């Protein structure tokens, strides 16, 4: 018949090749589709949904795991005190593991874009406070003062009727994309820290409770992308699923 | 102005026991209470901060608690270097009010007073002033009242008592009661009698003296 | 190690003024409050005022506003308290404490201040010995009275420091503007008057160390 | 006319081949316009852009959003079964083996499919046979798709191997693996990986309580494997099947599982070893 | 201009002074089943004012250690009203719901709730506390009724999926300094156009306190939570005698 | 000379051009995927429109 020659790649099974296989049922016709709500077409639609960040990931909270979703604020005695600090890379081990952005970034290798963090205040109406939420590009470690942490991208938050503020994390990076940071040589993809400070104080009248809690939410912006699908290390099968 | 009451000012338990020092406030102080210990002579030392936390260096015999407006410092068990005055402090509002102070003492058996009156020397009222004294020695416990008795008559004021705190290894108390007097009214009367009445004892322990002896 | 070292004792006339120092060491001095606590003898402990040596502001108690005034010198790391219009109720011990988280974590040594117009008097040793009429019984205590001395106090010893198992040094209690103390020693009658006792006063202010035997 | 009373979406689809650009901005100092302050209680995510908070540049992004699609997230072949015919042993010593079609027994493909509630796709199965050694010997096999209600094989010499209507495929061991395409075969419009309900009526006891969660719409039959011959072959066969998702639609995204799996039919977790979603640290003020 | 609202369906109105906005779940309103999606051939019934009204369930009690509650739909209304009778006489069912959750407190209290709608909420079991025993949840747990049920481990929602990612589902918070209501309009979400009301539970309401309730010693400690629900565009098919279970 | 449209996506095909050599459309390739998004029914499913620069409620 036709003269042909076979090349390398014959009789291999690559698990990702997009081929045409032979059918098993000639004349089949599937069940007609109906309008099921909530259809999804990219995974970037789900990465833009705010989910709860676990800033309070302590070793003392692992027996009562519901406390990891909240950080307490209180009436202070010193002025300008550090409240919490956490890194801003979604694919690293830490507070970003509880988010749907973090759990879907670990299915990919590289990422690029801006992130937003929304802090909600769950205190009383008679409470009054101001906080400073800062973001520091890579360099040294966490600062010791807020006179050092004010030199970065910072947002002055005032409590009131609008009980949420949004801190954006800008895309400040050397490269166009950014692989996932670890403790080693892959730490030239670090994104920096996010610190919360007391701007003035947390002030309550008599009768109001002197400790309130803040829940943190995190999602992605519109210029967020992902690249190079991989397999997560968050799922681990040990023996067998009966 | 948050008045902070510490009752009572004296309490006494022996070694190896359990002390409980209470401190009650008037307004809500938000667990911002601190406990101090002051040995006689030196500066206060902070023991508890925030009514729960220990400072770095104090032992685990101290442990504080409290909820509401009443608070508690507990020493289990009491050693001999832990006998001092204990203060509570409120740092929630200004002025930072301290408590009254609960002195600790040692609990042991009772001892009767030994009253020993001494007459005036002859050479000292030659300057115009005499001074009569009523020493008593080595008794326990403290809250008594010694009465001065001249020919069946009540005479105060003019008197002064000077106690002492506990001695070292035997836990006993002493007192010196003297009074100055110009020497012309020294010859008003003749007797020298001091009644030192006690709490349980019905009759006082009395010695006497006279000039015409 | 952080330590606070105050000035020594003072003694001034009624109506004068003093300046108590309190030197801090081993600490960032301009970024922490420095307080002052008064202890009147011998029952209380009360706050006076605090100072932030960085900007220099001061917060006083209400019942010490016109009497005390506070400054601070950061070139020497030294606080100062100037008490003015000093009276007889201003005789107490003045402490210097620093504030860490609302509480006073480190304290000074404690300077003392007495306000009196009396000048240094030599003491008078008057014996208290039995006795023309009563000696009963086989054990009798004996002491010696000391009156008329300023400032407090004197160190009264017995038999060149050989008697310590029977001594009772009593604290002073001033009257008519001048101090007064006493002592006591118990002896059995088998050693009295075999042991003629030796009272020995020692007042280093007036340099008057007179003795007395019985 | 005599009786008077007898006589809507929110959003719009948009094609976006690239990530959005960032326009240039300057400083604003005003009153009445607070883009940072949001309201998280309304259920809406924060719509504050990066240009409404800092002083930005003009960046023309050419970053493509194609690899984040559902059709490229699921078009990777994952393992779904391991069918084993041992010569000695307990499982399938007599030359044939049956396996009920439940594609949810290996955890990596399960956690990806369970991001959504409903999915409607076409499949592609690949059959990789070898010995347990990894070696290959010349032996002819037969796989057969047995639909529900069809007779299942009971031996190597059953009548069910006539393959009069059932689809089957004859393969050696030394040739390339066998690929087949399977359509969407459910009697409903989509597969349910989560069915909150009982498939039948009836008074529910504790005895007939292992049917909570069992939808009959995902019951798809049996793969029947055999070594073709009345005699027995002196060879052990282990077969691994790999499924690849094609032509996929998906609805209703879900939270993603953080506990280890226990069973194929129900999401029972271990209660004394409830592991945490995030790795812990010592203090909240340190990194 | 946004805090006040009125919701009038049937002969029932709900007025609120300090509420947030209304969430339409997945951007779609409740519809009737069109002719291109209907597979049955009978004529479905439509009682539009007797079953499309607000129904108030049992009030709960919020404490400082409360774990959280859940309800199942339409299981909460298969014994209540004329909706419960049409759910007993008919084999098929299709409806959408309004869900309204109320909790009043003072300006001196604090707390936060998370009211979510999870479609196809299959529960799990602790597997005997060791993983070896294959337990299945009982019928009083899987279909609790008008009373609802409590969550045992709210961090994993009694199903092995976290609370931290519950907000991908349609949700509202109840922050006691901001609002006292939460309103979600849910469309009919199922694979088939009609399904049975006694066997299948479509979604599950889920009220979980993420930030605990705390007041001062002396204030009111009786702070209740109540749930009112309203079916929208409800239709039934397949008439027969009454089956209760 | 045409083909049986029996894939799992005809009226809602997420692709544009595929390859086929059989008469059954469920045998075809996956092809290039469409890049259509409607993210606002997960990020803001709120009844009245909330302007960003204005506050949502007051
Ligand atoms: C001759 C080769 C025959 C190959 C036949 C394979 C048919 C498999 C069809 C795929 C069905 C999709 C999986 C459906 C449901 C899930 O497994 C459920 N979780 C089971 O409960």
């Amino acid at each position: 018949g036709i003269p042909t020659e076979l090349k390398p790649g014959t009789n291999q099974f690559l698990t990702t090749d997009d081929g045409v296989s032979a059918p098993i049922l000639p004349g089949f016709h599937p069940t007609p589709p109906i309008h099921i709500p909530g259809e999804v077409r990219n995974l970037l639609e789900i990465c833009r949904v705010e989910t709860i960040l676990e800033v309070n990931n302590l070793k003392t909270n692992e027996t009562t795991p519901m406390q990891r979703l909240c950080f307490p604020v209180s009436v202070q005695s010193k002025t300008g005190e550090l409240c919490a600090a956490f890194r801003a890379d979604p694919g690293r081990d830490g507070p970003w593991q509880s988010t749907i952005l973090g759990q879907l970034c670990r299915y990919y290798t590289q990422w690029s874009g801006s992130l937003e963090v929304t802090f909600m205040f769950a205190g009383s109406f008679m409470a009054t406070g101001k906080m400073l939420i800062a973001y520091t590009p890579p360099g040294g470690s966490v600062p010791a003062d807020r006179i050092t942490a004010m030199l970065g991208t910072h947002v002055i938050w005032d409590f009131g009727l609008q009980s949420s503020v949004t801190l954006v994390v800008p895309w400040i990076s050397n490269t166009h994309y950014r692989a996932h940071a670890r403790a080693g040589y892959f730490d030239y993809y670090t994104t920096g820290i996010i610190t919360i400070w007391y701007q003035t104080n947390y002030v309550v009248p008599i009768g109001a409770p002197t400790t309130a809690y803040i829940v943190a939410l995190a999602a992605a912006q519109d210029n967020f992308t992902m690249k190079l699908c991989k397999d997560t290390e968050d799922i681990e099968q040990t023996a067998n699923i009966q | 102005d948050i008045q902070m009451t510490q009752s009572s000012s004296y309490l006494s338990v022996s070694l190896g026991g359990r002390v409980t020092i209470t401190c009650k406030a008037s307004d809500h102080i938000n667990n911002w209470l601190a406990w101090y210990q002051q040995k006689p002579g030196n500066a206060p030392r902070l023991l508890i901060s925030g009514a729960t936390s220990l400072e770095t260096g104090v032992p685990s015999r101290f442990s504080g608690s409290g909820s509401g407006k009443d608070y508690t410092l507990s020493i289990t068990s009491l050693q001999t270097e832990d006998v001092a005055t204990y203060y509570c402090q409120q740092y929630w509002n200004s002025p930072y009010t301290f408590g009254g102070g609960t002195k600790l003492e040692i609990k042991r058996a009772d001892a009767a007073p030994t009253v020993s009156i001494f007459p005036p020397s002859s050479e000292q009222l030659t300057s115009g002033g005499a001074s009569v004294v009523c020493f008593l020695n080595n008794f326990y416990p403290k809250d008594i009242n010694v009465k001065w008795k001249i020919d069946g008559s009540e005479r105060q004021n003019g008197v002064l008592n000077s106690w002492t705190d506990q001695d070292s290894k035997d836990s006993t108390y002493s007192m010196s009661s003297t009074l100055t007097l110009t020497k012309d009214e020294y010859e008003r009367h003749n007797s020298y009698t001091c009644e030192a009445t006690h709490k349980t004892s019905t009759s006082p322990i009395v010695k006497s003296f006279n000039r015409n002896e | 190690q952080v330590q606070l070292q105050q000035s020594g004792p003072e003694l001034v006339k009624p109506g004068a003024s003093v300046k108590i120092s309190c030197k801090a060491s081993g600490y960032a001095f301009s970024t922490s409050w420095m307080n002052w606590v008064i202890q009147r003898p011998g029952q209380g402990l009360e706050w006076i005022g605090r100072i932030y040596p960085g900007d220099g502001d001061t917060n006083y108690n209400g019942k010490f506003k016109g009497k005390a005034t506070l400054t601070a010198d950061k070139s020497s790391s030294t606080a100062y308290m100037q008490l003015s219009s000093l009276t007889s109720v201003d005789s107490a011990v003045y402490f210097c404490a620093r504030r860490d988280y609302g509480y006073f974590d480190y304290w000074g040594q404690g300077t003392t201040l007495t306000v009196s117009s009396a000048k240094t008097t030599p003491p008078s040793v008057y014996p208290l010995a039995p006795g023309c009429g009563d000696t009963t019984g086989s054990s009798v205590t004996l002491g010696c009275l000391v009156k008329g001395y300023f400032p407090e106090s004197v160190t009264v010893t017995w038999n060149s420091g050989s008697l310590s198992s029977s001594v009772h040094t009593f604290p002073a209690l001033l009257q008519s503007g001048l101090y007064t103390m006493s002592s006591s020693v118990t002896v059995p009658s088998s050693t009295w008057p075999s042991q003629t006792v030796t009272c020995s006063v020692a007042h280093p202010a007036s340099s008057t160390t007179v003795d007395k035997k019985l | 006319d005599p009786i008077a009373d007898m006589i809507r979406s929110l959003t719009a689809l948009q094609v976006l081949p690239t990530a959005a650009n960032t326009e240039a901005s300057s400083h604003r100092l005003g009153t009445g316009v607070v883009p940072a302050l949001q309201a998280a209680e309304t259920g809406a995510s924060s719509n504050a852009s990066d240009k409404n908070l800092i002083e930005t540049r003009c960046v023309l992004n050419h970053h493509s959003t194609q690899e984040t699609a559902i059709g490229n997230f699921f078009s990777r072949a994952g393992l779904v079964s391991i069918i084993t015919m041992p010569t000695m042993g307990t499982q399938n010593t007599d030359g044939y083996a049956n396996w009920d079609i439940d594609l949810m027994g290996y955890a990596q493909l399960r956690r990806k499919c369970e991001l959504f509630t409903y999915m409607r796709f076409d499949a592609e199965f690949t059959f990789v046979v070898a010995k347990p050694n990894g070696e290959l010997v010349p032996q002819l096999l037969q796989y057969m798709y047995v639909p529900p209600g069809a007779p299942k094989p009971t031996s190597r010499d059953s009548f069910a191997w006539q393959t009069a209507t059932n689809p089957s495929v004859f393969v050696k061991m030394t040739d390339p693996p066998a690929q087949v395409s399977v359509p969407f075969m459910s009697p409903a419009s989509a597969y349910q990986w989560f069915y909150d309900g009982y498939p039948t009526f009836g008074e529910h006891l504790q005895a007939n309580d292992l049917d909570y969660g069992q939808c009959p719409n995902n019951m798809m039959g049996t793969f029947s494997i055999r070594t073709v011959g009345t005699k027995k072959s002196p060879h052990s066969i282990t077969l691994r099947v790999y499924m690849r998702i094609k032509h996929v639609r998906a609805w209703i995204p879900r939270p993603l599982r953080n506990q280890p799996y226990l069973f194929k039919t129900n999401p029972n977790y271990k209660g004394n070893d409830i592991k945490c979603t995030s790795t812990s640290r010592d203090k909240i003020t340190t990194l | 201009s946004d805090r006040v609202a009125q919701l009038t369906i049937g002969n029932s109105t709900i007025t609120t002074q300090e509420a947030a906005n209304i969430v339409i779940a997945y951007g779609e309103w409740p519809e009737y089943c069109p002719d291109t999606d209907a597979t049955a051939v009978d004529k479905p019934t439509r009682p539009d004012v007797s079953v499309n009204r607000f129904f108030t369930l049992d009030t709960k009690s919020w404490a400082k250690d409360s774990k959280g509650w859940y309800w199942k739909f339409p299981d909460v209304l298969t014994e209540v009203g004329v909706f419960g009778q049409n759910a007993q006489f008919h084999y098929l069912y299709r409806s959408g719901f309004c869900v309204h959750v109320q909790c009043n407190a003072s300006k001196f209290h604090q707390g936060a709730l998370l009211v979510a709608v999870l479609p196809e909420y299959v529960l799990g079991t602790i597997a005997g506390g060791t993983g070896n025993e294959n337990s299945h949840p009982p019928y009083a747990t899987t279909q609790p009724g008008q009373v609802g049920a409590v969550l045992t481990h709210p961090y994993v929602l009694d199903a092995g999926i976290p609370l931290s990612q519950l907000t991908v589902c349609p949700h509202q918070w109840i922050n006691l300094r901001t609002n006292n209501c939460a309103t979600i309009i849910v469309p009919y979400m199922n694979t088939v156009p009609f399904d049975s009301a006694l066997n299948h539970c479509n979604f599950g309401l889920l009220v979980i306190p993420v930030v605990p309730l705390d007041f001062n010693a002396g204030a009111t400690s009786e702070i209740p939570i109540t749930v009112t629900i309203a079916p929208m565009c409800a239709e039934f098919a397949g008439l027969r005698q009454a089956v209760k279970q | 000379s045409h083909e049986n449209s029996n894939s799992a996506s005809e009226g809602s095909t997420i692709n544009y051009t595929t390859i086929n050599y059989y008469k059954d459309a469920y045998a075809a390739s996956a092809g290039r995927q469409d890049m259509s998004q409607d993210p606002k029914r997960f990020t803001d499913p709120v009844m009245d429109v909330i302007h960003e620069m204005a506050p949502p409620l007051k």
